[PDB]
DNA sequence: GACTATGCACG
DNA sequence: CGTGCAT
DNA sequence: AGTCATTCATG
DNA sequence: CATGAAT
């Protein structure tokens, strides 16, 4: 077991949260409220679930043991009544990386657990980018300074306080809203092929 | 070609060098500061980069590696370990480095790797090494030859005693328990006007050891013992508490452990007491300790004797433990086993020698400046001719020693004069410089009455430790018990 | 509480954060220096702290955790794999980091890990960071802002091309394998007197590429076409020889493998060849390379088809691998495929912005102090009543104006004139100083020149391109086959 | 783990025993592959007298040594069988470097004697200056025609063989047992169960000063 | 980034 | 068995 | 102080 | 199937 276990089963309460990296994850631990939340360490950038096979796929670590602490099983064999938690929680570092696990994790949920993402249940925690303000504009009200370059660097206390705690906290909720230009979305920038991608970023990014 | 060497001499010769090593300068702490050497060097280090408390954090991996390569051969998980150590709370009774991040629990999780957490020197730590600029302290050559590193701090409190230590060497090992910083100095303090003071007269100001993480301590006749040869057996149990609940059903809450104790294991434990039934009447165990405060609850069930499951835990689980002094420490380069009066005795004799040298290096500061001073205000009242006989000089030594012939000047009075800037002929107050040449001259008394008469130095000795207990005095944190 | 956002909108705002920084800011040399932003802050890092070639080497574990502290806000591991790549010789055609210790071999064994070892700056990456003191690449603010780091290095050589890079990253990956250094700068040299230079002329001066491995590139027309568009692919095969043991076996010996080839596996898998039988005809796999000289032994049975057993090696195993360019590197912020044109027209650019900011910075200097050395002439002069108008002087700010108004010094030469020590006074020779505005002056006027004509620039450019290939010239390591 | 001989001499060649995977490599890439193998030894090896026959016997590095050296252990050993002529204990000049040999030593000397009874078991001198000095008495006379070597770990592989492996360049102890009574109170006194033993042999023989 | 084993003294 | 600097 | 796996693009 | 900065 990678995984810290709520105290009390609530399927009605309970939250899983999927932190990047074991030091974030012993933070989380740590600064929780032990009673109704979980939490799950993902160890490495999760696997992508378009390009890998499903065979790989299911053979994977991290996929493997959310598959079984989310306890719906996967792919069509799901159930959405048999599961665990009423939120899932993605909780990242504020950087480019913890963006790039946001979006692994978000294509394992849509192409495997769709009902999930479907009835909003997929979050994605905001951790504060100063010291609080998240904005460039909310240090500036301050003004009348530290910069979070991770949750490593963030005392269980003040993870707590800031990001975790149902009173003091923002999740950005996922909502499947148009099904067929989300596929296209997900389909586009985590699939086989690269020309559609490439495309996608010299259409979409400004580089300046 | 080769060269034979007997078995029985190869090996005398490399346990020789392994057991001195591992003893001097690894697993026993100097009996002054209180410090391995592996800490002195973290705190040294941290110190020099200016790493300290009123500054920001700093990344742990760039203090690890300017520790490794400018003072400690050794792995970065030794130093980073070391390092996270000295900022656990609930192993340092006065934790010596502060650190951002994921430093570990009570449930002896690891830290966070070196990559991610940030540290500084505590403030507290600050006075470990307070006026270690002024040559208080006797320094080596490290291992490069490139650098300067101290062989033992300053300590403005006694850290052996205070954070304690602990300890496995060759022949050797050391337990010394922390103790609470204004006992400690209460201690030294009586010691330092009646130094032949005894045990039992110390025990009415140092009562006994004061834990982190607290609990209460059963034992005064083996503190004494400890506190008398080095070795003691004491008792230390939990602090527990019992609440009522709904349907007649009482409930054990403990709400602190016995030092050294690994919370998550002791939850496991006596949980299995109860998966056993190795006493009747355990409902369910839980940890219910969150950020702000400890807690195990022992749910018991309806008709089940208290008395008998609080008991048997403490008999059988490490509810409560027994903790052994057994304090040893480098004393003149070698380990003894020692007791409260050789600890604080040492402690005073190291805090004379730095103030003594401290003092010497703050006169001689003193002196000099004087000299300048004495200087500058007989050449304002010949300012003009001294300008003149500039000007009429060839050059820079030129000038000096028409200053030194002509007006009797000394070689430092000259250097001083000639090296001003123009602009200083409008800064012509002789008033002002009377001012600090009076303040210099008492300076130099205060200061020559130190170096001159041990009452006066011993009298700040006092006067310093107390301004310390003043400044960081905090409660007892364990009970205890006869 | 809770904020609604599309699973469209996330993956939107996600994956073009990443990407961007991916391919700006990791996977992807700079067209003009050719490191990528791990390699620059090594390099940047390890110079600001004057771990150069010249001096002592310096632990790898101090190095990389100021680099971590104060520049790149990533793991140690990931600091310290890419400083070991730039130290090692097999991987880099002209190495930048000098490494003590096991950095890894050909055998792609696991080089010490970074408390072991130790580092400093090769002299030729010594010439990345000539003049970055002189202002003359663009500074950002570290990701801390705490403190300025370069965008870009001025590159003495064309690095880009000389060692290479590789290179995956998101939408687009990269190959440019590494050339001969003399080579790639008389390249560089004919398209700064020849700007509209055709490939098939540059191709007179740069051939082709130049592995620090050798071996056999074989493929003209594939060079070609990589220096047109940037991809190609080329053949690289292992240099061989034939040796005809005795009673009528032969054997044939390796010598220089194909670039990115692990010594180790290759001859594993030569020898799988063998064990299977997959062709009939190998003894015996040896390999016989010691710590100087690469010696791969493939034993022949007697009556052995010895052509049909190599040319099923080159086939089969790596022996003979197909090496494909695909140069891609950052050009204003943005990610271009480009061929050899485009490259070396960015690198000439550059080094254009660099030597005009060099030279703006150096007559920056020259002028300052040629401005002082002008009012210290006229103070000269006066000094008589220049002493006196300080001696009237209410203090510095009070001088210095009194300076202006009654004589029409500027604040600068007040400034300096006022800061004189007073032996300064003593002379009186005009003479040392009219020497040195001399001096001055035809110093500006040389700088002055190369940036008023683009001519005088080039030349410079072209004279210091000259002077670093005959330095750190090297004959070529593989030989070329249409 | 090991890294063997290129061809099987028990006559010729030589195993190195290195304190730990990253001196291993530095040596695998500095020895004459044809008669000298390596294997490193990872960590701090298991004192074989203060510690049971069982968990010895589980013991990693141990398990792998009595099978490359390829003559079982104890007293079902048999030296003929052997499969080298010269095992090389070859550590850091560290104080941790002379505690590794200690531990070895009395594990050739407690379950091996025969291999160390036949002066067979050696130990390499690595040099402690670069300016190469291996006494302090020598470095004083490069300095009249310095980096001071911390470990293994900063000598590059063509240092290491230069100075150290090469069998015409290297200087060697040889461990030889010379009084049989006088060496067991001497790995006993040291290695064995009884505290006080030991620290009353370090209070006698090791000046603090 | 967690995990894996040893030395050393001591109840 | 577990402690903490070491390998 | 090795070892384990994942992203990303490409042939 | 590697490659090399990233987790
Ligand atoms: C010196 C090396 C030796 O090998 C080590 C271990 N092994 C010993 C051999 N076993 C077969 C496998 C495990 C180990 F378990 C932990 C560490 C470790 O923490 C460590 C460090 O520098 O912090 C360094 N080392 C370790
Ligand atoms: C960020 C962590 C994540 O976990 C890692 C690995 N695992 C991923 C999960 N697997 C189930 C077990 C192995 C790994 F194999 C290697 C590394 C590694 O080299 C590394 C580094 O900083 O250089 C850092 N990490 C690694
Ligand atoms: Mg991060
Ligand atoms: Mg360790
Ligand atoms: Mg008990
Ligand atoms: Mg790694
Ligand atoms: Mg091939
Ligand atoms: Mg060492």
């Amino acid at each position: 077991g990678k995984l810290t276990p709520a105290q009390s089963k609530n399927p009605a309460k309970n939250e899983l949260y999927l932190v990047e990296g074991d030091s974030a994850g012993g933070s989380a631990k740590q600064g929780r409220d032990r009673k109704f939340q979980a939490i799950l360490p993902l160890r490495g950038k999760v696997i992508n679930t378009a390009k890998a096979k499903m065979a790989d796929i299911l053979k994977n670590e991290e996929i493997n043991t959310m598959i079984y602490t989310i306890g719906a099983g996967v792919g069509a064999d799901f159930s959405i009544e048999d599961a665990n938690y009423d939120k899932i929680i993605i909780m990242t570092d504020a950087d480019t990386d913890g963006a790039h696990i946001q979006t692994l994790l978000l294509t394992f949920f849509y192409r495997y657990m769709r009902p999930l993402v479907e009835a909003g249940h997929v979050y994605i925690a905001l951790p504060p980018l100063y010291k609080y303000a998240w904005t460039d504009g909310e240090l500036e009200e301050l003004r009348k300074l530290q910069r979070y370059k991770g949750l490593g660097e963030m005392n269980a206390d003040q993870l707590w306080e800031t990001t975790m705690n149902p009173e003091t906290r923002t999740l950005i909720r996922v909502t499947i809203e148009d099904l067929a230009r989300a596929e296209r979305r997900v389909n586009v920038l985590m699939g086989d092929k690269v020309e559609p991608r490439r495309k996608w970023i010299e259409d979409n990014v400004k580089f300046t | 070609n080769i060269q034979n060497m007997s078995l029985e001499d190869i090996m005398g010769e490399r346990f020789g060098r392994y057991s001195k090593y591992i003893i001097q300068d690894r697993a026993l702490p100097d009996i002054r500061d209180g410090l391995k050497p592996v800490q002195r060097r973290i705190l040294y280090s941290m110190n020099k980069d200016s790493n300290t408390f009123d500054k920001s954090y700093r990344k742990s991996a760039k203090s690890v590696g300017n520790i490794m390569g400018n003072f400690h051969p050794h792995g970065d998980s030794s130093i980073y370990d070391a390092m996270v150590r000295m900022s656990q709370n609930w192993k340092n009774r006065e934790i010596l480095v502060e650190m951002h991040g994921n430093n570990g629990s009570m449930d002896g999780d690891p830290p966070a790797a070196m990559r991610y957490t940030e540290a500084r020197l505590s403030e507290i730590a600050g006075y470990l090494l307070q006026d270690i600029e002024k040559k208080t302290v006797p320094f080596a050559w490290n291992f490069d030859d490139t650098e300067k590193e101290p062989t033992v701090l300053p300590a403005a409190f006694p850290n052996l005693l205070v954070n304690g230590s602990t300890g496995i060497s060759a022949g050797y090992a050391t337990d010394i328990p922390p103790h609470n910083l204004a006992e400690v100095i209460d201690a030294a303090v009586y010691m330092i006007d009646h130094p032949t003071a005894k045990i039992d007269k110390l025990m009415e100001f140092l009562p006994g050891p004061d834990f982190p993480t607290g609990a209460i301590i059963q034992g005064r006749d083996e503190i004494k013992k400890a506190y008398e040869t080095g070795k003691g057996r004491v008792v230390v149990r939990s602090k527990t508490e019992i609440e009522k609940l709904k349907g007649g059903k009482e409930q054990i809450v403990i709400t602190e452990i016995p030092y050294e104790i690994n919370k998550a294991n002791l939850v496991k434990k006596i949980d299995d007491v109860r998966v056993n039934n190795k006493v009747a009447g355990i409902a369910e165990v839980r940890d219910e300790s969150d950020r702000d405060g400890l807690r195990i609850a022992i749910e018991l069930k309806k008709d089940a004797n208290t008395e008998l499951v609080l008991n048997y835990l403490f008999k059988y689980t490490d509810l409560q433990i027994n903790y052994n002094f057994n304090m040893v420490a480098i004393d003149n380069f070698t380990p003894r086993q020692v007791g409260i009066v050789p600890i604080l005795s040492s402690y005073i004799a190291h805090r004379r020698e730095v103030i003594l040298a401290r003092s010497r290096f703050d006169k001689e500061k003193a002196e000099k400046r004087l000299h300048i001073v004495e200087g500058l205000i007989r050449v304002i009242s010949i300012l003009d001719e001294v300008i003149a006989l500039i000007r009429a000089s060839e050059n820079k030594a030129d000038a000096k020693e028409n200053l030194k012939v002509s007006y009797d000047f000394t070689e430092e009075q000259a250097e001083a004069i000639v090296t001003l800037q123009l602009y200083r002929l409008t800064n012509t107050d002789v008033v002002v410089l009377q001012e600090e040449e009076a303040e210099l001259r008492e300076k130099i008394a205060m200061l020559a009455a130190i170096i001159g008469d041990e009452r006066t130095m011993y009298n700040l000795m006092k006067k310093e430790l107390r301004e310390v207990k003043k400044k960081f005095a905090t409660p007892r944190l364990s009970s205890l018990e006869d």
